[PDB]
């Protein structure tokens, strides 16, 4: 479709939910062991989300009246911290955390040096976050997708603390009526109201995407799901972005 | 809608939850720099034209900062168009073009800053903001590069690889984020017309219009292009902008004095 | 103890040589910012409490900088405790936790800075110092993040992986290094008590005490924890500190005016 | 001649003219394909020039009266942009753009990580550019040579949009009388007046050079010339620097 | 002992005394040749001390009355300069100097890219140096140990211009009565008064160490000692830190 | 020689084309900081001598900035000579030595800055320039490190590996680039002599001389060495420099007041 070239067609991008990291060692150690075993199989950019500490900083910032552009970098910092924690656990395998400018400009050389690098999933919108909601809309799912698609990566897998997307929050008030969605499209999700385990802005950037045709959301609390998802096995919710092949 | 209810929702729901979103919308609204005006000095429309356009505006800025706190952002212009042409021709995506354009807006800010240095006015880069210069009567202004920082994470347009959020958007978002009182875009036409005034010897001048009206009139005069107009409709703090001709002696000075030169574009 | 004898020792001995150490101790003592007061705004104790605690202190800072040069450092608080819990649970060492906590103190400084920006007061990061803002009557204050820069080279505590030198230590060391006249820690209790006043309905207030007395009384009320208290005993310039309750309207203003609010802790 | 040691004796430095980049895809795509094929053969520092956009920024800056030290970093930025464009095209081969401090201090580790890196050919003279001309004299040819010689590189090849040096500008008013120079010396060039396809300052730094004995200028618009030049084949103009072997 | 994990258990840390570097080529060239031969055998972080130029900056700073926090970064800069010199000598082997933030966060990827990197041994305490002495206490031995132990490195070897620790300064007034100590403990050293060839603060950080059980001080002016020490051979003074195995 | 002819040449010729060079030479000449004086405080000649030399000059700078805008650059000195000796002995090239010397000039600037901080005068590093401090009456001065930024791209001298452009050149080029009104080098001799006054008990003092005359007299007194003297002959803005003895109480103050202390060296 005359689309832009893929910059890193061999790259697999993996976004790790900040609420997975927030579970601490019980979740992180099995995830690290699974990532270790994946290093020889894939060339990975592992991007971390923010999780509960961003909620706390939002609670303070909103109480101080701060605008959405003030809150964005404050949440981004939490995703960075999670990336530093994860990279520390993988340091002995040669993995380090890299900052945004390095991800933006020097990822190819870093993935030549080593099999995986970790970075923040939040995009550097910061004080130029868009207005409208008091909650920064371009968060970790959105940033990871923007990067994956800009690079023309072989995939983006979103690793969450739930099996995938349900028809309602499976940890919420309406938990009883939450039905699992094995497959959905971004456009179908965009026209539903209600919470999701992914940013709403992710659906918007899926609409303008040029390369990534599907993103799978999988439960990183179940060993082996991330491995399976990276081989294309259907083990969580597939989201079709509406990109079609050339 | 207390702190407590908001904090509970923040802890227990996804940020996408409509209930949390609604509770956050009820938060207090602090304006960080409410007494500043953000001005964008056009790249193609002003700086690329050299001394004849830039020197009078430098004099205006110097005069104006006596009465008005200014955040002065720069456009990119012809060199960015050149970069975008080369990169688009190679099949590079919008995120790559976005970094290229940032460099050109930075060159323009450096040039403008060098003309303003002896007047005490700095070029700033992290916090465009810059709290110290903005607070001094001797200073009361700063220059910054207008491109947003999105780089590789730039949202693409629906079609094509030209970054949609460029220096008008970058300056607008700074005004919006800092809660500034006024946003003035300084370009090379008197304002908005019913047609592009360079390619039509018939366009009618529009002193005031809303974004909805521009869309409904099917306006294509992209003195301000749509991405920044959509941002304007979503804005919390800056709900109208003014477009003025920087090539007219004193137009900036007059707009800062509350004169209705140019075109006022309102969110609603 | 001339320049010459000192220079000879410096050339010819190890820096560990007791003779060189003694000669260096006789050097002149320049105070870099002798007229500044360093204040620490508590993370858990103040900033984490939001508007009710922070807004009055912002008003105090704005009022106070009219008469007093201030270096305002921030604490870290609950988010750092969360990070430390996750990282300690993974077996990460103190040097890794130290970097995590720095980020939280930086978030707090960014928030406080945004409330102070319209008053001209910047957030600074390299030279906390910042010579220009500190010297202007219109400014006369700066905000900085309180964590020391030790990162991976953080000295561990004797037990456990929680970094021992956190934001009280970072602010104290800045006051000490710059030779500031006063160090005020702004937290959420009136000062030091004979017991922790949150977990004891019986603690007795202590207006003034030395570090030796705190140790001898076997004080566990860690409104200031021991690592900063040991630094205080070694300090050249700042030989006492004041702990005040930032939640009480005007307490900071009064401490800056020389009123003996809170607890004065002396080195000896 | 008691000369300084060579820091990276195995390095090949390739300067790509900004006017080659300015030709866009038609020139850049064949050049990228040739560079791709060179990666397994050589350890390359690829440095880009500035081209026409620097002319535009000079036109504006000079119209604003700005001094030569103001114009230098403004032209350097254009060379950086070209380096970012080129590196993007080679990202899938592991190549990234590296900034000046990295080139100055960390090139050895970067060339250990990957086979080539791209950087700006302009030197970081910036506001400390020398006075005399209103046009910054230390430009891309000069910076690339300074680096190549400081490193004691195995070579510097200058890739231009012309076959090499002629006796007059072969695209100029006197184009008719322009004769091709297969070989010349820096000192012979320095004592001629008239335009060249290389900076005049390059001749001056050739005079104080310690290692590089010859620099070849070749037409990067002809596939295979850069490959041949990197093997020492004579396919453009050889410039003898006047360095002699130890 | 429930101790923190080792981040880079395979790393060997080597601290090179600034007074070794101050001997110039006569000391540095044999040391570089020995390091070259070690690159295929070990994964090395080579950290340099400051030496005599830090003494000079202390003499000036103390004469100006500057506090210990002012003197700390001024001495650190000298250690950085020595690291840049050493890395230049090893550039052709792929070794570069890396700055503190890179050592702190990105060492694993750098040691994936290349076999050794050089950095400063001084820790980034700078204006937050501890008060008490007018001489910065956390110097190069101390910084190198902090890093080695934080990483859980396989070792730290301190390369000095003397055989190891003596009972008095073997280059001092009491040189006549200086007896060589083949082995000692940090606690025994901490309770002696008198000069040492290592920072006193090193003994303090040894007391709180979690991993490094012994540090050997060896004479880098004798070829082959550093090689032997890195294989655990006893060729200088072993310092027992008081860490015991888990 | 219009904009148009210049723009045509800029588009269509090599920058090496004598016609384009001539057209560019006819451009307007803007001075960025025309009212500033650049002063270099000697490394070996002043700062390395410690308090006896530096304290009086700090007092002079503080007094002087009341009437004069100052950009104060530092020399490098003995530690750089040490680094250059070690590195030259290893066969390192001038580009490597250049980075080493920068570090020493930076240490000196940090020391001088710490003595000036309480007076509001900052150390600056990017834009030496620094527009805000330079414009304030309370400030009106900044300190910067004198080494040029050439690093690995340093031009070598004709012989040897010692970088030819060091801190005299760096300060001179800043004065020249910013179009400053005056350049004063502050060293440890009264000025230029017909011989080196340290190694000759007979040298004659020269109050004023041109660079051509220094070359023709075959002057080897390298109080200022030739690379900066050649730069001076090419300069657009600063066409003479003054060398003064910073060790004489008030000499800097007097030179800033227009007194002809020391030696004036002219381009022609
Ligand atoms: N429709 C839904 N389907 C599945 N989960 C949902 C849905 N709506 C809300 N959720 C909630 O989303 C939670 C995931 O929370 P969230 O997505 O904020 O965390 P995260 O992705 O780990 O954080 P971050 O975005 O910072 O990385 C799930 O645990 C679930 O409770
Ligand atoms: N004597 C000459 N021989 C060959 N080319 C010449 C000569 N004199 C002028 N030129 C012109 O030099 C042009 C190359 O332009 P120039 O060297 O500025 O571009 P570049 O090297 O690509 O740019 P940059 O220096 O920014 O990398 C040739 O196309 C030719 O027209
Ligand atoms: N008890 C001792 N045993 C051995 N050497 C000693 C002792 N006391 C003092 N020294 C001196 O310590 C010297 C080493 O000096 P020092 O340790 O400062 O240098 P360095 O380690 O090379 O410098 P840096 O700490 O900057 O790397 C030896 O040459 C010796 O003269
Ligand atoms: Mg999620
Ligand atoms: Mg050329
Ligand atoms: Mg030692
Ligand atoms: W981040
Ligand atoms: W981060
Ligand atoms: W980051
Ligand atoms: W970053
Ligand atoms: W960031
Ligand atoms: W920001
Ligand atoms: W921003
Ligand atoms: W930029
Ligand atoms: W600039
Ligand atoms: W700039
Ligand atoms: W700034
Ligand atoms: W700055
Ligand atoms: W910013
Ligand atoms: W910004
Ligand atoms: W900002
Ligand atoms: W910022
Ligand atoms: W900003
Ligand atoms: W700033
Ligand atoms: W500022
Ligand atoms: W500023
Ligand atoms: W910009
Ligand atoms: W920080
Ligand atoms: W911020
Ligand atoms: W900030
Ligand atoms: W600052
Ligand atoms: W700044
Ligand atoms: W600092
Ligand atoms: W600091
Ligand atoms: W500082
Ligand atoms: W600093
Ligand atoms: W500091
Ligand atoms: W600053
Ligand atoms: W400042
Ligand atoms: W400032
Ligand atoms: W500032
Ligand atoms: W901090
Ligand atoms: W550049
Ligand atoms: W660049
Ligand atoms: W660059
Ligand atoms: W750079
Ligand atoms: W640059
Ligand atoms: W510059
Ligand atoms: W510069
Ligand atoms: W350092
Ligand atoms: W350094
Ligand atoms: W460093
Ligand atoms: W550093
Ligand atoms: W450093
Ligand atoms: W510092
Ligand atoms: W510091
Ligand atoms: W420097
Ligand atoms: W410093
Ligand atoms: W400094
Ligand atoms: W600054
Ligand atoms: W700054
Ligand atoms: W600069
Ligand atoms: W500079
Ligand atoms: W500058
Ligand atoms: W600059
Ligand atoms: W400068
Ligand atoms: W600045
Ligand atoms: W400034
Ligand atoms: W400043
Ligand atoms: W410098």
């Amino acid at each position: 479709g005359k689309r832009p070239i893929r910059l890193l067609p061999w790259l697999q991008v993996v976004k790790i939910g900040g609420r997975v990291m927030d579970r601490g060692a019980d979740a992180i150690l099995p995830l690290v062991e699974e990532l270790r075993k994946l290093l020889p199989e894939h060339r990975l950019l592992i991007l971390t989300g923010a999780g509960v500490r961003a909620r706390h900083v939002f609670s303070v910032g909103l109480d101080l009246g701060l605008p959405v552009g003030s809150l964005a970098p404050l949440a981004a910092s939490e995703a960075g911290q999670n990336g530093h924690i994860l990279a520390a656990m993988l340091a002995s395998e040669g993995v380090s955390y890299v900052e945004h400018p390095t991800v933006a400009d020097q990822l190819a050389i870093h993935l030549s040096a080593t099999r995986a690098v970790v970075g923040s999933a939040f995009p550097p919108y910061h004080h130029h976050e868009f207005p409208g909601s008091r909650i920064p809309p371009h968060r970790a799912d959105t940033g990871a997708f923007l990067l994956a698609d800009a690079f023309g990566a072989a995939g983006l897998t979103i690793v969450e603390n739930v099996d995938g997307i349900y028809t309602a929050d499976p940890n919420g008030p309406d938990r009883g009526q939450a039905r699992f969605l094995p497959e959905t499209s971004a456009t179908d999700l965009a026209k539903s109201e209600g919470p999701l385990p992914v940013d709403r802005a992710l659906l918007d950037v899926m609409a303008t995407a040029r390369h990534i045709e599907r993103v799978q959301v999988v439960n990183g609390l179940v060993p082996g799901r991330l491995t399976a998802a990276l081989r294309g096995e259907h083990v969580g919710t597939l989201i079709r972005t509406g990109v079609r092949p050339a | 809608n207390s702190t407590a209810e908001l904090e509970e929702l923040l802890m227990q729901r996804s940020l996408t939850d409509p209930q949390l979103q609604a509770a956050a919308a009820a938060a207090a609204d602090f304006r960080i720099l409410p007494d500043a005006t953000v001005i964008k000095i056009g790249g193609q429309s002003v700086i690329d034209r050299g001394r004849a356009a830039v020197y009078p505006l430098v004099d205006e800025i110097v005069a104006a900062r006596k009465n008005h706190k200014l955040l002065i952002g720069t456009g990119a212009g012809t060199r960015a168009r050149h970069l975008y042409s080369i990169a688009a021709g190679l099949g590079l995506p919008a995120g790559v073009l976005a970094q290229l354009g940032s460099s050109v807006a930075d060159q323009n800010a450096a040039m403008l800053g060098q003309l303003l240095a002896k007047h005490g006015i700095p070029v700033v880069g992290g916090a465009g903001l810059s709290a110290v210069p903005l607070s001094l009567a001797e200073v009361n202004a700063v220059v910054f590069s207008g491109m947003p920082p999105y780089k590789l994470w730039m949202r693409p347009a629906a079609e094509g690889v030209i970054p949609p959020y460029r220096t008008d958007a970058g300056c607008f978002l700074l005004a919006e984020q800092f809660g500034c009182k006024q946003m003035i875009f300084v370009k090379d036409e008197d304002g908005l017309y019913t047609a592009n005034p360079k390619t039509s010897k018939d366009a009618t001048f529009i002193p005031r219009i809303s974004v909805d009206e521009m869309k409904a009139k099917g306006l294509h005069d992209s003195i301000l292009e749509f991405p920044v107009l959509d941002l304007l409709q979503s804005a919390q703090h800056v709900r109208e902008v003014q477009v003025v001709n920087g090539l007219v002696p004193g137009n900036l000075t007059r707009a800062l004095a509350g004169e209705h030169v140019g075109t006022i574009i309102t969110a609603s």
